[PDB]
C-alpha cells in the first residue's frame, strides 16, 4: 500500500513535468504568424541568357 | 481580447484535478513517513546523584 | 586439499569482475530498456514520434483526427 | 497471495519506475481524452462542431 | 535584551510597597495562568533566551540534577507542541512549583560581568 | 561543518608535508636592500644564458613549418600561373 | 580571534584571496590565468552597459550598433573594448590551457578542475558565437545559419530539432531574439562555473612548475601575488588600450560592418581569429556527420588527455623529448588556423588533413608512447647494476 | 546551408564558399561534404511567367 | 600513471643484453645529462608524482635522513628556480652521485598493492 501510494505520486508528478517541459519547450518553437507560405512569380521573358535570376 | 479561452479552461481543468489529486497523495505521505517521529515517547528516568 | 588448492584468478579491470557483470548484464539491459519507456513516455508532440507511435499501438491510442 | 505482486513489482526498482513510466503514459492519454471530451459534451451546442453543421444547408 | 539586575530592582520596588503590591499582585498570577507555558510544561527557568555568553555560563554552572531535568522538559515540550495537543491536566506544573532556580545564577554572573565591564574606564582615582 | 576527505595540503600549521628539521631560512627585509642590486648584469647575462639553453626548442619546429608553408605557398602559385590545364588537372581533377 | 576570520561574509573572502598558501616557485602563468578572470569581469560589466543601449529587434540590431558607436556620449570605447576584450579573453583562454598542457597540471589530482575548464571552454565558445550573432552583420548570419544547420546531421531527428532551436524556416525575428537572450544569459552561467572551477581548485592548491610537491613552503596571496597580478594586469590593460585606440580593426575582420542580406555571401567565410583550428579540420574530413562528431571529438579528447600521459614524473621541464613534441603540437595549432583560413585548394586540402592526422595522433598515441620511452631512458641512465 | 556562388567552382557550376561543394551545371554534388544534390522546389509554368510556391 | 614493476621488468631486459646495452647506455647517460635537472640540485628519485596513495607509503617508508636531505634539496630547488639562476658548479650533482634510494620502497610496496588487487578476484579453484 505504502509503495503504492509513493507510485501514483510518481506517475502524477511525471505527468506534470511532462506537462510542463512540453509548454515550456513548445514555447520557443515556431510561432504562428513565421508560418506564412511565400509565393513567386520571375518573369523568365526578361531573364538574359548568360545571367543568373535570384 | 483573449480568443484562448476555449484550451485554458480546458488546461485549468486539468491542472485543478491533477493538482488536487497530488495534493491529497501528499497529504497522505507526509501523513506516512512523518508517523515515525510523531508518535515517538520519552520516559525520563532521573540517574543517579552521584558525582 | 594436500596441499596446492589449484587458485584461478577472474578476469577484472580493477574493480568490475566478469561475475559481476554476469549478475547485472540483465538488470542494465532492463534498466535500458526501461530508460527507452520512459524515453517514450516523455516525448509525445513531435509529429514524427506520434507517427511512429499511433501505428505500433493502434488499439490504445486511435487519437489523431479532429 | 500479495507476495506474489510484491516480489514481482515492488521487489525490484527497474520494474517498478518501469510501470510507473508506462501508466504515466496511458493515463496521460486517456486522461486527457475523458477531460476533452467531458468538457465538450457538457456544452451542445456552444462548440464550433455542431455550428458549422446548422450552418450548412 | 535586558539585565536581571534593572528587573530585580524595579521587582522589589513594587512588590515592597503594600499598596502597589495590593493592586500589581493579582494580577501577575492571573497573567501567568492565562499565558501558556505553564500547562504545556515550561519552567521559567527555561523559556529566557538562553544564547547570550551571559545565560551561558550560568548554563555551565547549573548543577546536574536541574541541568538533566530541564533537558526532558524542553524536548517534552518540543514533542507535545509538535502533535499539536496539549498535555493532559494531571501532569502539568502547579502553581507552586514555578519555582526559580536559575534566577540566582544569573543574577551574581550578570553583577560580575557588569562590575567588571565598568572597571577598564576607572580613572587617577582621588 | 561536515568532515571532508584526505586531502595532501591543509591550512597553516598543518601543510602536511614531510616534516623538516636543520633547515634556517633568512631575510633582510625589503627597505633596507636597495631592491635593483642586479639591474643590468642580470638582465642581460641571465637573458642570453636562458635564450641559448632553449633555443633550438622553438627554432626547430617554427622553422620546419615555416618550410612547409613556403613550399605549398609556391606549389600553389605555381598551379596557377600559366599552368591551369597540365598541371592542375593533373591533380586537382 | 581575529575578524579576519569570524564574519562568513569575509572569511570565505580571506580563504581565497587574503590568505591562501600558493607555492613558492610559481611562474607569470597563475598571474596569467588571472588575468583572465578578471577579463572576464571587466567584459561583463562593460556587457551591461552596453545593452542598456542596445535594441534587440532584426530590422533596429545593426541601426542600434551604429548608433552606439557614432552618436552617444563616450560609447565607441565600450564597443572597440567588448569587441577586443572578448579577443584578448580567448588569446589568454587559448594561453591558459597550454599552459596547463605544458605543466602537467592536468594530471591526477586536479582531474575535475580540468573536466569544469574544458566545460567553461566549449560554453565560452558557445557564447562567443551567440554574441557574434547578435550583431547580424553579413558574414555573421552566414555563420549562424550554418551553425544551427550543423545539427541536421542527426539522423531521425534532424529536422524538428533545427526547426525548434532556429524558430522559423529562415533567420528572422525569433532567431536574433532566441541569440541575444541566450547571448545575455549564459555568461551569469560562466560566472557560477567560475567559482565552480575555483572551489574545485582550492581543495589541492596550484602546481609547481617544476613538477614537484608544494607542501614544503608556502606565501600567502595578498601582499605578495596580489602585486604580480596587478603588474601583470597593467600590463594587459595597456596593451588593449593600444589596440582599442591606436589599430582597433586588427583583432578581427571587416565584414561585420556590413548590413545583413541573404542574397550574397562573402568571397571567404571565415570566423574569427580564434576559431581557425575548430574550423580546417571541417573542410579536413568530407563526411558531414564525420565533421560534426569530430568537433565534439577534439574537446572530448582535451576531456580524455588524463590517464593518458603515463610518465611517472609530472611536468614537461624534464623530459626534452616531450617538450619538443609540445613545441611542435602548438605550432601545429597555429599552422592548422592558418591553414583553415587560407583557402581550400589543391595543397591545402593534403596541408590539412595531415594536420589534422598529427594533432589527434599526438593527444592519441605520440604522448603515451613518448612516455614510456622517457620513463625508461630514466630509469635505465641513472642505474648501473 | 550558404549560398555557392555562381560561376564558380571545379565544373563550371557552383562552389560553396564555406567548405568547397563543387555543383555541376546540372546541380550535382562532386566535391565536398555535402551527401545530396541540391533540391529542386515544386513549380507551374504559366506562358512567359512562372510561380513557385 | 605507469607502474615502476613494467618500468623494471623492461629495464632488466634492455640491461641484461650486452649489444643493446652498448647501444641504450650512452644515449641514456646524454639524455640524462641534457635532461637539465642535475644542474639545479634534483636527484630523480624526488621528480616522481605525489597524487598516488602508493607514493605515500613509499615516502612514509622513509628514513628520518633521506626525509630530511630530500626536504632541504627541494626547497632550494624552489628558491634557486624563483631567482631565475642556476647553482654554482660546485655543488652541481654528481653523476657517480645519482644513487637510486627510493626505487626499493616503490617496488616493495607496489608488489602488495598489486597482489591486493588480484587475491580480491580469486576463483573457487578445484
Ligand atoms: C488512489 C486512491 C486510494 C484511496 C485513498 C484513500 C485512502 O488511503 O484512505 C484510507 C484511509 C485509512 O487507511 P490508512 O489509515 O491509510 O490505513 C489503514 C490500515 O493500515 C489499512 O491499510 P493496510 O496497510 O492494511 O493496506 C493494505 C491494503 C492492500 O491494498 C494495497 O496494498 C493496494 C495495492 C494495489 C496494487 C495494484 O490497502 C488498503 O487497505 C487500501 C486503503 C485504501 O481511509 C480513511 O480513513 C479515509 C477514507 C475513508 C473515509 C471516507 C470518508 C468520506
Ligand atoms: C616589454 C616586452 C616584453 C614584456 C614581457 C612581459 C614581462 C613581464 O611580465 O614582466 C617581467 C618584468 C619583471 O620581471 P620580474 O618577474 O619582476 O623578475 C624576473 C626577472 O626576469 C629576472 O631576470 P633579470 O631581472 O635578470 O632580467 C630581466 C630584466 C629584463 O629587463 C630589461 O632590461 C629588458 C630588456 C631585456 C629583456 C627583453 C625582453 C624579454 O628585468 C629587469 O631588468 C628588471 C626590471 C628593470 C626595470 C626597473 C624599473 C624601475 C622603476 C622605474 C620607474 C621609472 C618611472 C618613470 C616615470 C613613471 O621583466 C621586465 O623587466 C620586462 C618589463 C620591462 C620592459 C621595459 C620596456
Ligand atoms: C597578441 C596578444 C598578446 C596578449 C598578451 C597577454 C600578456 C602576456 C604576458 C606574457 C607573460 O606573462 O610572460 C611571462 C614571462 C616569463 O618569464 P618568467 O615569468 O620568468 O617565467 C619563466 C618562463 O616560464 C620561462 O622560463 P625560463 O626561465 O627558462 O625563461 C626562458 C625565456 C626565454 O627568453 C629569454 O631567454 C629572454 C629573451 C627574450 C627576448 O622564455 C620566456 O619566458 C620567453 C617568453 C616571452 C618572450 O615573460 C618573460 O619571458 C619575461 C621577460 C624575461
Ligand atoms: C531535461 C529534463 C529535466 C527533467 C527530467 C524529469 C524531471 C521530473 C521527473 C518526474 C518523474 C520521476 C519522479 C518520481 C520518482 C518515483 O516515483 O520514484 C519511485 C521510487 C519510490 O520508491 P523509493 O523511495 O526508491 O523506495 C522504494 C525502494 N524500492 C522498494 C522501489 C526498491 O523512487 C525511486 O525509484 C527513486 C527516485 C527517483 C526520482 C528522484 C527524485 C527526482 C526529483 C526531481 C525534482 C526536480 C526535477
Ligand atoms: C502550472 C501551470 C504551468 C505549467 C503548464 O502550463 O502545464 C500545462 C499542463 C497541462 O497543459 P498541457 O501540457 O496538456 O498543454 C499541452 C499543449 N501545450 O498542466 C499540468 O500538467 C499541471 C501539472 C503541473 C506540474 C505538476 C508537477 C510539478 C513537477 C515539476 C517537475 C519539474
Ligand atoms: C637605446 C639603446 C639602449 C641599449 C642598451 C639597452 C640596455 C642594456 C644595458 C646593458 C648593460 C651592459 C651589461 C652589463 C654591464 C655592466 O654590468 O656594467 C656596469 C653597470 C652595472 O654593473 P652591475 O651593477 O649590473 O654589476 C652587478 C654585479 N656587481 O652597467 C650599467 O650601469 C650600464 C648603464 C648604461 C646603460
Ligand atoms: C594576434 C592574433 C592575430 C589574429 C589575426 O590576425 O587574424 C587574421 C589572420 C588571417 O591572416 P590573413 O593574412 O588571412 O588576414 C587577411 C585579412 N587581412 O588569422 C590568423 O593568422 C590566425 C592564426 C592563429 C589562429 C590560432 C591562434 C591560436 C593561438
Ligand atoms: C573563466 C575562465 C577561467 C577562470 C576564471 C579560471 C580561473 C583559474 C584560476 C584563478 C586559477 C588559479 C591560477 C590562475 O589564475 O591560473 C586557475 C588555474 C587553473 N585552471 Fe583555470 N580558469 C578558467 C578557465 C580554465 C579552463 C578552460 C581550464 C582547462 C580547460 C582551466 C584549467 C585550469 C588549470 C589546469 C589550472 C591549474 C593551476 C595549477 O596547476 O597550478 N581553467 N584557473
Ligand atoms: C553578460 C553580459 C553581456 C552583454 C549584455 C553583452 C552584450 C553584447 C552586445 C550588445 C554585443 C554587440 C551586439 C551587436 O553587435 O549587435 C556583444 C557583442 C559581443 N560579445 Fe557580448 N555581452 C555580454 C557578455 C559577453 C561575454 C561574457 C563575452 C565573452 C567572454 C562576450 C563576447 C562578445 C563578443 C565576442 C561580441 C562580438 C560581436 C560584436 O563585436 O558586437 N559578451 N555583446
Ligand atoms: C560557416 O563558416 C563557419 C564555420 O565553418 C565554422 C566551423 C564556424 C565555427 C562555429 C562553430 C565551431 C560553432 C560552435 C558553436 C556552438 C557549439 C554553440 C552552439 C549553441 C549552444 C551550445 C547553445 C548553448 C545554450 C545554452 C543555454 C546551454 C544550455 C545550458 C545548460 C544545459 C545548463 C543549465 C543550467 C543549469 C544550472 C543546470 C563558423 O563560425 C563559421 O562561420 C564563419
Ligand atoms: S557549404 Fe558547401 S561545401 Fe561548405
Amino acid at each position: 500500500y505504502a509503495y503504492f501510494m509513493v507510485g501514483a505520486m510518481g506517475l502524477l508528478s511525471s505527468a506534470g513535468a511532462k506537462s510542463t517541459v512540453e509548454t515550456f519547450i513548445s514555447s520557443m518553437t515556431a510561432t504562428a504568424d513565421v508560418l506564412a507560405m511565400a509565393k513567386v512569380e520571375v518573369n523568365l521573358a526578361a531573364i538574359p541568357l548568360g545571367k543568373n535570376v535570384v | 481580447a483573449e480568443p484562448e479561452h476555449d484550451e485554458r479552461k480546458r488546461l485549468g481543468l486539468k491542472t485543478v484535478i491533477i493538482l488536487s489529486s497530488l495534493y491529497l497523495l501528499s497529504i497522505w505521505v507526509k501523513k506516512f513517513k512523518w508517523a515515525g517521529i510523531k508518535t515517538r515517547k520519552f520516559v525520563f528516568n532521573p540517574p543517579k546523584p552521584r558525582k | 586439499y594436500t596441499s596446492h588448492l589449484s587458485s584461478k584468478t577472474g578476469l577484472h579491470f580493477g574493480r568490475l569482475s566478469l561475475r559481476s557483470l554476469t549478475a547485472y548484464a540483465p538488470n542494465l539491459m532492463l534498466w535500458g530498456g526501461a530508460s527507452m519507456l520512459g524515453l517514450f513516455v516523455f516525448t509525445e508532440g513531435w509529429p514524427k514520434f506520434q507517427d511512429t507511435l499511433y501505428k505500433k499501438i493502434p488499439l490504445l491510442g486511435p487519437t489523431l483526427e479532429d | 497471495s500479495f507476495s506474489s505482486l510484491y516480489k514481482t513489482f515492488f521487489k525490484r526498482n527497474a520494474v517498478f519506475v518501469g510501470t510507473i513510466f508506462a501508466g504515466a503514459f496511458v493515463f496521460q492519454t486517456v486522461f486527457d481524452t475523458a477531460i476533452t471530451s467531458w468538457y465538450e459534451n457538457h456544452n451542445k451546442g456552444k462548440l464550433w462542431k455542431d455550428v458549422k453543421a446548422r450552418i450548412a444547408a | 535584551p535586558q539585565s536581571f539586575t534593572s528587573i530585580a530592582r524595579i521587582g522589589d520596588y513594587i512588590l515592597k510597597s503594600p499598596v502597589l503590591s495590593k493592586l500589581c499582585v493579582p494580577v501577575a498570577n492571573q497573567f501567568i495562568n492565562l499565558a501558556g507555558y505553564k500547562k504545556l510544561g515550561l519552567k521559567f527557568d527555561d523559556l529566557i533566551a538562553e544564547e547570550n555568553p551571559i545565560m551561558q555560563t550560568a548554563l555551565r554552572r547549573l548543577p546536574e540534577d536541574e541541568s538533566y531535568a530541564r533537558a526532558y522538559r524542553i524536548i517534552r515540550a518540543h514533542q507535545t507542541e509538535l502533535t499539536h495537543h496539549l498535555l493532559p491536566r494531571n501532569e502539568w506544573i502547579k502553581a507552586q512549583e514555578d519555582v526559580p532556580y536559575l534566577l540566582p545564577y544569573i543574577l551574581e554572573a550578570e553583577a560580575a560581568a557588569k562590575e567588571k565591564d565598568e572597571l577598564d574606564n576607572i580613572e587617577v582615582s582621588k | 561543518g561536515p568532515p571532508s576527505g584526505k586531502t595532501y595540503m591543509g591550512w597553516w600549521g598543518h601543510m602536511g608535508g614531510p616534516k623538516q628539521k636543520g633547515i634556517t631560512s633568512y631575510a633582510v627585509s625589503p627597505y633596507a636592500q636597495k631592491p635593483l642590486q642586479g639591474i643590468f648584469h642580470n638582465a642581460v647575462f641571465n637573458s642570453f644564458r636562458r635564450f641559448k639553453s632553449q633555443f633550438l626548442y622553438v627554432l626547430i619546429p617554427a622553422g620546419i613549418y615555416w618550410y612547409w608553408w613556403k613550399n605549398g605557398n609556391e606549389y600553389n602559385e605555381f598551379l596557377y600561373s600559366k599552368a591551369g590545364r597540365e598541371e592542375l588537372e593533373r591533380v586537382n581533377v | 580571534m581575529a575578524f579576519r576570520k569570524s564574519n562568513v561574509y569575509l572569511s570565505l573572502v580571506n580563504s581565497y584571496i587574503i590568505d591562501s598558501p600558493q607555492p613558492s616557485s610559481i611562474n607569470y602563468w597563475w598571474n596569467m590565468g588571472s588575468l583572465l578572470g578578471l577579463c572576464l569581469v571587466i567584459q561583463i560589466v562593460t556587457g551591461i552597459f552596453m545593452a542598456m543601449h542596445y535594441s534587440s529587434n532584426i530590422e533596429l540590431a545593426f541601426s542600434s550598433v551604429e548608433h552606439i558607436m557614432r552618436d552617444v556620449h563616450n560609447g565607441y570605447i565600450l564597443r572597440y573594448l567588448h569587441a577586443n576584450g572578448a579577443s584578448f579573453f580567448f588569446m589568454v583562454m587559448f594561453m591558459h590551457m597550454a599552459k596547463g598542457l605544458y605543466y602537467g597540471s592536468y594530471r591526477s589530482p586536479r582531474v575535475t578542475l580540468w573536466n569544469v575548464g574544458v566545460i567553461i571552454f566549449i560554453l565560452t565558445i558557445a557564447t562567443a558565437f551567440l554574441g557574434y550573432c547578435c550583431v547580424y552583420g553579413q558574414m555573421s548570419h552566414w555563420g549562424a545559419t550554418v551553425i544551427t544547420n550543423l545539427f541536421s546531421a542527426i539522423p531521425f531527428v534532424g529536422n524538428d530539432i533545427v526547426s525548434w532551436l532556429w524558430g522559423g524556416f529562415s533567420v528572422s525575428n525569433p532567431t536574433i531574439q532566441r541569440f541575444f537572450a541566450l547571448h545575455y544569459l549564459v555568461p551569469f552561467i560562466i560566472a557560477a562555473m567560475v567559482i565552480m572551477h575555483l572551489m574545485a581548485l582550492h581543495i589541492h592548491g596550484s602546481s609547481n612548475p617544476l613538477g614537484i610537491t608544494g607542501n614544503l613552503d608556502r606565501i600567502p596571496m595578498h601582499s605578495y601575488f596580489i602585486f604580480k597580478d596587478l603588474v601583470t594586469v597593467f600590463l594587459f590593460m595597456l596593451i588593449l588600450a593600444l589596440f582599442v585606440f591606436y589599430s582597433p580593426n586588427t583583432l578581427g575582420h571587416p565584414d561585420n560592418y556590413i548590413p545583413g542580406n541573404p542574397l550574397v555571401t562573402p568571397a571567404s567565410i571565415v570566423p574569427e581569429w580564434y576559431l581557425l583550428p575548430f574550423y580546417a579540420i571541417l573542410r579536413s574530413i568530407p563526411d558531414k556527420l564525420l565533421g560534426v562528431i569530430t568537433m565534439f571529438a577534439a574537446i572530448l579528447v582535451l576531456l580524455v588527455l588524463p590517464f593518458t600521459d603515463r610518465s611517472v614524473v609530472r611536468g614537461n621541464t624534464f623530459k626534452v623529448l616531450s617538450k619538443f613534441f609540445f613545441f611542435i603540437f602548438v605550432f601545429n595549432f597555429v599552422l592548422l588556423g592558418q591553414i583553415g583560413a587560407c583557402h581550400v585548394e589543391v595543397p591545402y586540402v593534403l596541408m590539412g588533413q595531415i594536420a589534422t592526422f598529427i594533432y589527434f595522433a599526438y593527444f592519441l598515441i605520440i604522448v603515451p608512447v613518448i612516455s614510456t620511452i622517457e620513463n625508461v631512458l630514466f630509469y635505465i641512465g641513472r642505474v648501473n647494476k | 546551408g550558404c549560398v555557392p556562388i555562381g560561376e564558380a567552382g571545379d565544373f563550371g557550376g557552383w562552389f560553396c564558399p564555406c567548405h568547397g561543394s563543387h555543383y555541376d551545371i546540372s546541380g550535382r554534388i562532386r566535391k565536398g561534404p555535402a551527401p545530396l544534390n541540391l533540391e529542386i522546389p515544386a513549380y507551374e509554368f504559366d506562358g512567359d511567367k512562372v510561380i513557385v510556391g
